[PDB]
């Protein structure tokens, strides 16, 4: 009872978290974890994108400021989906490194644990590649923190019919959340006497907004427009098939 | 051959692994996508970009008893997306083993020469992933490759650059090269439809009629989810129900 | 903390004067600074430098009375002092530069003037091995600190790889007399079609300065001439009389 | 090839030209003329320029100057060397420094390089250090003396070749916006003019800027300084 012996992890909730940690391959993205913990499994079926202003290479810390509206929202989630909803645990991406936890995140996900016990923490290893078999590997780590050390712990990527709305829009917040901090930055630099630099600055922005748009945005438009052309091809498909099939 | 380069987002690569982790077993499906041409400083480079991915059972594809491709049931169903499959991927679980079969050699050659015939069969891609995990379960593991025929009669790996905010493929300066033009896309036609084609302003307009869109986009999405998926539900019991009854007469 | 800046068109020009020099020479650094928030740091650009014999300042007391005759007007701009010795390789402060650099932060610290805490020292030097093949040139910049120890500024030579300004890739807008440049940036009367205009206008304008400068140089070279000879004359005079 | 006389205003040129960038190493050519043993160096060409540590038609272009020089200053104006910066390096000549001036020598005798490290700051004393080495080879690299040259002023195709620098940035800069002109995809499009105004208010801010300022203060400065003269020669043809 209340022992951390499983991790169901929905499939949905899987694919924002791996978007997320395949935006950059510079820094490590973080976020939070949201469901419900039953008879020592813990069943993820939310998740919130975080913005990390920090760009320190092992010092992936989230704000207490951040756990509060974390909580907030899922405590509207419990009146929305009619369904027990808690920050369950977090996650974060290593890019260009293994999956394993650093000696920072054992230590970070052992002060959560301090707090929740059954606080779950995991990991996306991405964008490592094989120079000559040109094999791509991701991983995807869960654990806690023992005695000071990290333990495995198990789990299990549960299959959902769809992606959630939830998820959807999860995973639209991201480009607004870039977008903010380049605003936040150019911000600093507003009003400047230099006209050199007024259109310095301009250029900057410019370029750091289709940037987010190049990459983030436009793929994401794609992808939820040729989803929605791909399941009625499909669906079609499916359609003429049960004809055929309901005789015998 | 040529250089090539094989380019995704993190959208689109996401979407992929997602409807693998939800299938019961294996998983096969084609690569929706466009090539483009780049020359260089003196040779000629080429990008192959996947958009998006679609599955569907090998079964529905097959005469019967034979791993034949019907080429009826493939047009069929692929129907008017033909000239945007630019590959296949398959998916197997519960291995780490990254290496091509008989059979996925066979089915490579028969979806490269009828969608060749309708890009070119030298770089019809095959897509090749898998899922295992660590013995407690703990830690799962996801590998992926992308191959070609060669005309050498050869399987070889292809480079894979996944866009993203740190590195894009694009970069070869910072200036944006123009590709060979060629005759004959969803966010152009938005922007276009907008009137903002026509940039400090116009780069956070166009953001902001692309976040406005994408959050239209969100109910139509799951309205075609629960279509699908229902209409997955009803053919797979028809498909037990009559595997059953032929067991039956064996 | 305190920073340095200067472009290499004006440290090739400091270098220039040093090098064509007879012995060791004198002068003054003119420039501006600004502050940066970020803490408050503060960014000290030198734009030019002037050439001044010492011996012409003189009653080691400096005339402040003789000083500002030389100066003139730009003495609201004048932001510290460099000190050029051709031979040796050392790069540490003497008593006279000390000296010298007390009563020139004084002289030029004021309400219109440059702040005392933060006027400049210039040790430049210019040494050579043997067969004279390989040619070395250190130079450092330093201040008065409160301890009342002189303490090396960092110095940032802004270049294409990399400048000051960078602390981001934005331009941070500073704490609040137009130069020829600004004036040609009003004149214009203004995204990318201003900057075409504006490399446009700018070398067209650095063209037409060209003339004028070689007029200029050739003046203060017969000048520099015609003084040099009548004291070298009046010395052998007076020294008969 | 026996001493080498480098005059000052071709010595400011470049040392202007290795102080315009810190990650890359910049390029010239030296022309002037070559008598009992000793080179008079007296012009400079700025190249453009290959992104790693390594043509035709520049020294085309280099001897066409040399030979425009020869008819407006009256003197056997010549290619007489070539100049390159170290940046972040030491100034002793690479293993590519001694094989490139090897094939020069072959075809002009007593061919001259020179080297100009610059950007190098020791750390926690903030002291910089310029190197300019005058160098041949033979077998390794050889030192070969020496001497800049005194000069009453700034030669007016010196002060042209300082100009030169910044035009050459720009057209560096229109020769790869122009290669992707007019591109299909709108975000490209924005992106590529975003890029280029960047880029040419950068070269403008760093080069051309400062260059104008030194130009306009020098005038101003120098006629301080005449104008000091003035009352010093009033008062010395009075005594
Ligand atoms: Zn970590
Ligand atoms: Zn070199």
């Amino acid at each position: 009872d209340s022992s951390l012996q499983k991790v169901e992890l929905q499939t949905d909730v899987y694919m924002v978290c791996l978007q997320h940690a395949l935006s950059t391959e510079n820094f490590e993205v973080m976020g939070l974890l949201i469901g419900n913990f039953a008879c020592g499994i813990a069943k993820i079926s939310a998740v919130i994108i975080l913005r990390r202003l920090d760009k320190k290479k092992d010092r992936v810390e989230i704000s207490s400021e951040q756990l509060l509206k974390a909580a907030a929202e899922a405590e509207r989630l419990t009146v929305e989906l009619n369904r027990p909803m808690r920050v369950l645990g977090w996650y974060h991406s290593h890019p260009h490194i293994t999956v394993c936890p650093s000696h920072v995140d054992v230590r970070t996900q052992a002060t959560y644990q301090t707090m929740d016990h059954s606080f779950v923490g995991l990991i996306f290893s991405v964008f490592s590649e094989g120079k000559e078999s040109k094999e791509h590997e991701i991983f995807l780590n869960c654990f806690q923190s023992d005695n000071g050390e990290a333990t495995e712990i198990p789990l299990e990527i549960v299959h959902t019919p769809d992606i959630s709305d939830r998820c959807l829009r999860t995973m639209t917040d991201l480009s607004k959340i870039l977008v903010q901090e380049e605003e936040d930055m150019a911000e600093a630099c507003k009003d400047h006497p230099d006209v050199l630099a007024s259109i310095h600055n301009n250029a900057v922005r410019t370029r750091a907004l289709i940037h987010i748009t190049d990459i983030i945005t436009k793929p994401l438009v794609q992808t939820f427009e040729k989803r929605i052309a791909l399941n009625k091809l499909r669906a079609t498909h499916l359609q003429r098939q049960l004809q055929e099939l309901q005789k015998m | 051959d040529s250089d090539l380069l094989v380019t995704i987002s993190g959208a689109a690569l996401s979407l992929l692994f997602f409807e693998n982790v939800r299938s019961v077993g294996n998983q096969m499906g084609f690569l929706l996508g466009e090539a483009l041409e780049f020359i260089v400083k003196e040779t000629v480079k080429i990008h192959i970009n996947v958009e998006a991915i679609v599955t569907c059972p090998l079964a529905d594809l097959l005469h019967d008893s034979t791993n034949h491709i019907n080429k009826e049931k493939l047009k069929d169903f692929v129907r008017d997306k033909s000239k945007q499959v630019i590959g296949w991927f398959c998916f197997r679980r519960n291995t780490t083993n990254l290496t091509l079969t008989l059979k996925d050699k066979l089915l490579h050659k028969q979806f490269a020469s009828h969608f060749s015939g309708v890009c070119k069969e030298d770089f019809f891609l095959t897509c090749l992933l898998n899922a295992s995990t660590s013995e407690t379960s703990g830690t799962h593991k996801f590998r992926h490759v992308f191959l070609r025929h060669n005309k050498r009669g050869m399987f070889e790996p292809i480079s894979l650059k996944i866009n993203n905010l740190g590195d894009d493929a694009s970069r070869h300066s910072d200036y944006k090269p123009t590709p060979v033009r060629k005759s004959t896309d969803s966010f152009t036609k938005l922007i276009e439809s907008l009137n903002l084609d026509v940039g400090l302003d116009s780069a956070m307009l166009i953001q902001k009629a692309a976040e406005h869109h994408l959050m239209s986009l969100i109910p139509k999405v799951c309205e075609s989810d629960l279509e699908v998926a229902e209409l997955e539900k009803q053919v797979h019991e028809l498909k037990i129900k009559i595997a059953t009854q032929q067991l039956a007469k064996r």
